[PDB]
């Protein structure tokens, strides 16, 4: 139940997995590296 | 794709000045009238930067259109166009004047009479 | 006509949602464009954005149409955002008869006026030459909105000139009796320029806008910012995109050219020059997407 | 397919002093206004009556319409709400460009303003956002001009109290001052100076102060709320019964924690608005002191304001269908008391309510079979007390039974979580002919058998039925268990031709429940085995071999014909394969 509490209502994104933190962090900064025009923005997102 | 890539052009008085003329023109033609002041600020702008020539339509323009301006202001025009040298410039002021029938200070009158003469 | 965008934008629900017999098409979007627009409720500024992005759909035959152009145009223009009604009005003003739908018979705050007089406040005059010669080629004389300011000089002729608030001199003495007299007074009433506690729009000229009129720029001013501007994204591309290029004194090049550009927005010229900057263009966009680029 | 467009719009906002008398101000017949309390004690001692202007006072708040009318008093000195100044979001402080710190100060203690009011010419100039204390020439300066000209012209300069915040909230030009947010952001963080952390956090926290600001400043221009709203010139009062307010009986008084608190500012308000009409010339120390006691106490009164079927044991009925529900005989009465009476008056026997509760009270035949007929096709829906489950509401059909417990069907006891301790029931019954057919259509249990979980069948067979089931199907002893020695040496039951027979020989106690018999089967080709070879295969010479199986026997002849098939099982698994194939045929047939 506590898993279950704490991976619905998120402290952070890092609390449930770091792999997902890492990806995303990674993600946003290699999307405004390339692709600056705001499809850059959509495919990050 | 052709405009938004284009890099701008920088800023002059000059191009104000050639902007500023052809607007009101266009705004006089398309049913406009601009007041004094309109006019006034713009001579002041083509009289800050040197360039006489657009002085003959800057103000053919507000003679023809019905208004006038103070004495103590065309004096200032017409030794600035002889401070530079451009004596031609003067000579179509005064032409211009005359034709319109505004009186100018006979002091300034005999001074670019002096001018002319000294061209001539 | 009611009022309310909401009664509308149930109905376009109820269009876009359903089968296909009763698919929207551009009469539909003009509509509920018209009723987010002319609301008196609340702001409605993302609604109409998001409708637009709604509107984007190329292969149901959903094409604007010159009304389409004239309401966004009214719509950004209402909202202080001359950006995007420049833009549109570009398209409004390659159809045939444009000027005169925009100027809705004056009815709604006169949008063509509105649209004049934000181009002059903000000073950018170059779109305001554009959009004053396309009046008379559709033969449409200029709607009395020619708004003067307590100083008798404001006129779309006056605002971009580097004095502003500054009466020009023209010689004699300024005859304020008489512009008093011809302004108003001695019969009627005339307008007192003194403060409120209501809000109402204290000046004339920020009738029809929503908030208030745009800031008040000359043309030297526009015209740095959009130097140092276009700058700035040059030295954003050159920073993270730009690392490499073809001149191969990159030692000696890069520490000059990131100290004039950061001295610039706050011979060497043509290293700058062909620089190229990709913005705009799709094709570019979808062969780095697709990996070639 | 138009959608019928309901439009329903609740809107919230702030009332105004104009407003606000909207509620309380009624009409007399001598015309005199109305709707003020003056008075602080509301009820006289031992009298029980409600004092005049008092809070449960008449006229003004008096049976419904005393419920729904309201007061209003009126404040000599303004205050500040609650939660518009105090909590951590201030809207007043970012709508003022001004930190907490000197509000709260002129609000609570003695500070003042350079001008809070911008609208006339000033000529003093002071140039003082917050004094802490008084260093100019408060006497010279007022007695210098005249007597009561310096009245006159004070208030725009030195104002002190919430007046001064309503009356800098008031002037307040809602269109510059989005102009000077936006060039300040503008200007703010292009210098580029960096730090520390300190030093990017406040800028951050700086530009999301300014952004908060624009955005509350441009939602007033479009919201016809004005800002000078946020404090309160006039307090409304709650309506009496809404109140806790039981009776007055010998000069009682029921008043609650807010009537006192109500109690108490009315009085400091009438206390405040005698000193101020008493003497003008007082000392201004303990008008101010007076003051923040009555906004004290206001502010403590709004944040006070802000702050604050017969269940019965179940039993399993075993007689009961899917659908029937056993309902006691009192609470049978107790709910269709209405539906009994108005039979009793409808029809004959019956002339008044009271003769008709007479005879109901009588234990009488005739109320009984009245009720009978009225409850006969009148659903009823029954609830536990703990609805954890989706299915813990279900409707029945109520059937008069004689106890104190209601009585109910196995399957569904055992779906709605049953516990050994006796779990309350509550019965409700519905009125409107929507909830009836709404009630039979859609909430009984025959139509809610798959747990919307997954789709697994939420009535499944218990405990006991399991046992029994299993009891029937698990057959006997096979191998050694039944044989002693090695049948390698050395008849079961006759072929019973039918499945009636084999039940017949069981009732008749001649066989087994775990006797093994040979049940001859009707060539129905569904038999039913594994993938095993038979054992033997005697193929005799004229051409009819028995294929012998592990569990049947199948004679054929030569040209490929199914003679006969005997099928070698016990009574439990005849028994439930015929109760099940004749259960649904009497269903087949019913229906028809
Ligand atoms: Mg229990």
């Amino acid at each position: 139940l506590p898993k279950v509490e704490q991976v619905l209502e998120v402290r952070s994104v890092d609390s449930i997995s770091m792999n997902l933190e890492k990806r995303i962090e990674g993600w946003n900064k290699c999307i405004t590296r390339i692709l600056g025009i705001p499809w850059g923005f959509l495919i990050g997102a | 794709k052709e405009i938004k890539n284009k890099a701008p052009q920088r800023w002059s008085q000059e191009w104000e000045v050639e902007l500023g003329i052809k607007v009101m023109t266009k705004v006089i033609e398309l049913g406009g009238t601009p007041t004094i002041g309109d006019c006034a600020v713009i001579l002041r702008a083509a009289v800050r930067a040197p360039m006489p020539s657009a002085f003959l339509n800057i103000l053919q323009t507000t003679h023809s259109l019905g208004y006038v301006f103070g004495s103590p202001l065309y004096d200032e025009i017409i030794t600035l166009c002889l401070d530079l040298g451009e004596l031609d410039a003067a000579i179509a002021i005064v032409a211009d004047l005359e034709t319109s029938g505004i009186k100018v200070p006979d002091e300034t009158l005999d001074r670019v009479i002096s001018a002319r003469q000294s061209s001539d | 006509t009611c009022g309310i965008p909401e009664i509308a934008f149930a109905t376009f629900e109820n269009m876009e949602y359903g089968e296909d017999h009763m698919k929207p098409d551009t009469e539909t979007y003009n509509w509920v464009i018209q009723a987010y627009t002319r609301a008196e409720s609340y702001d409605r500024v993302q609604d109409v954005a998001e409708l637009l992005g709604m509107m984007v759909e190329d292969h149901k035959r959903v094409q604007p149409n010159v009304r389409t152009y004239a309401l966004l145009v009214e719509c950004f223009t209402k909202y202080c955002v001359v950006r995007e009604a420049i833009r549109h009005f570009r398209g409004l003003k390659n159809f045939e008869g444009g000027t005169q739908v925009l100027y809705n018979d004056g009815k709604y705050g006169d949008p063509l006026s509105l649209y004049l007089r934000a181009l002059c406040r903000e000073g950018r005059i170059v779109e305001l030459l554009e959009a004053l010669e396309a009046m008379a080629k559709d033969n449409q004389p200029i709607p009395p909105r020619a708004m003067i300011l307590s100083r008798k000089y404001r006129t779309l002729v006056s605002s971009w000139i580097e004095p502003l608030q500054e009466e020009a001199e023209l010689g004699y003495e300024i005859d304020y009796i008489a512009r008093y007299v011809a302004e108003g007074g001695l019969t009627g009433d005339r307008k007192r320029w003194v403060p409120r506690r209501g809000k109402t729009p204290l000046d004339p000229d920020a009738e029809g806008f929503i908030y208030s009129n745009p800031r008040e720029t000359s043309f030297k001013q526009r015209c740095l910012e959009e130097w140092r501007l276009h700058h700035r994204k040059l030295l954003k591309t050159l920073h993270n995109e730009g690392p490499s290029i073809l001149g191969k004194i990159s030692e000696s090049d890069y520490i000059r050219l990131v100290e004039r550009l950061r001295k610039i927005i706050k011979e060497l010229d043509e290293l700058i020059s062909r620089i190229k900057l990709h913005e705009g263009n799709t094709e570019f966009w979808k062969r780095r997407f697709l990996g070639e680029g | 397919m138009i959608d019928r467009y309901k439009h329903q719009q609740l809107r919230i906002g702030s009332v105004s002093p104009q407003q606000i008398s909207a509620w309380a101000t009624k009409i007399l017949p001598n015309g005199e206004i109305v709707g003020e309390v003056t008075k602080p004690y509301t009820f006289h001692y031992k009298t029980n009556k409600p004092e005049k202007d008092g809070l449960f006072c008449e006229r003004i708040f008096g049976s419904r319409i005393r419920r729904y009318q309201m007061g209003y008093i009126k404040l000599a000195c303004p205050v500040t709400h609650v939660w518009y100044l105090k909590r951590l979001p201030s809207y007043i402080a970012n709508l003022l460009d001004k930190p907490l710190k000197e509000l709260e100060g002129l609000v609570y203690c003695d500070f003042s303003f350079a001008r809070p009011i911008t609208k006339k010419p000033t000529f003093l100039r002071l140039r003082g956002l917050f004094e802490y204390e008084i260093q100019s020439w408060k006497y010279s300066i007022p007695l210098f001009f005249t007597t009561q000209g310096f009245d006159t012209f004070r208030n725009r300069e030195i104002s002190t109290g919430a007046g001064a915040i309503r009356e800098q909230l008031a002037d307040l030009d809602l269109r510059i001052i989005i102009e000077n947010s936006l060039v300040e952001w503008e200007e703010l963080g292009e210098e580029g100076h960096t730090g520390n952390e300190w030093e990017d956090r406040k800028v951050g926290r700086r530009k999301d102060f300014l952004v908060r600001r624009v955005e509350l400043a441009k939602h007033f221009i479009r919201t016809n709320i004005e800002p000078e709203w946020m404090v309160l010139c006039l307090l409304p009062v709650l309506p009496p019964e809404l109140r806790p307010i039981i009776q007055i009986d010998g000069g009682k008084l029921m008043s609650s924690d807010i009537n006192e608190l109500y109690r108490r500012v009315i009085y400091r308000n009438n206390t405040l608005t005698d000193l101020l009409t008493t003497s003008r010339s007082t000392p201004g120390e303990l008008v101010m002191c007076q003051e923040k006691l009555v906004q004290e106490a206001v502010d403590t009164l709004l944040d006070n304001g802000i702050r604050g079927s017969g269940r019965s044991v179940i039993v399993v009925g075993p007689s009961l269908s899917l659908h029937r529900c056993g309902l006691p005989r009192e609470i049978a009465i107790e709910l269709f008391q209405t539906f009994v009476i108005r039979g009793l008056i409808r029809q004959h026997l019956a002339s008044n309510i009271g003769v008709a509760k007479s005879k109901i009270r009588e234990k009488e035949p005739i109320v009984w079979e009245i009720l009978q007929e009225v409850m006969q096709g009148h659903p009823v829906l029954l609830n536990r007390a703990p609805t954890l489950h989706r299915l813990g509401i279900q409707a029945f059909q109520p059937v008069l039974v004689e106890g104190r417990a209601i009585c109910l069907h196995p399957l569904v006891c055992k779906g709605f979580n049953a516990d050994f301790d006796g779990d309350q029931m509550a019965v409700h019954v519905p009125l409107s002919l929507e909830a009836q057919v709404e009630a039979r259509l859609l909430m009984f249990s025959h139509m809610n058998l798959l747990s919307p979980a997954i789709g697994d069948p939420i009535s499944v067979p218990t405990q006991d039925m399991l046992i029994g089931l299993y009891v029937l199907t698990s057959g006997n002893h096979r191998g050694i268990c039944v044989n002693r020695y090695n049948p390698c040496n050395r008849t079961k039951e006759p072929f019973f031709s039918n499945s009636y027979d084999a039940i017949g020989a069981y009732r008749q106690k001649r066989i087994n429940l775990d006797s093994p018999l040979w049940l001859r089967w009707r060539l129905d080709q569904r038999v039913i085995a594994s993938r095993e070879t038979p054992i033997e295969v005697h193929y005799e010479s004229l051409g009819t071999f028995y294929e012998i199986y592990g569990h049947y026997l199948i004679v054929r002849s030569l040209k490929k014909q199914i003679l006969f098939i005997y099928i070698r099982t016990t009574v439990g698994h005849i028994a439930l394969y015929r109760e099940i194939e004749e259960a649904i045929q009497g269903f087949s047939r019913a229906y028809s």
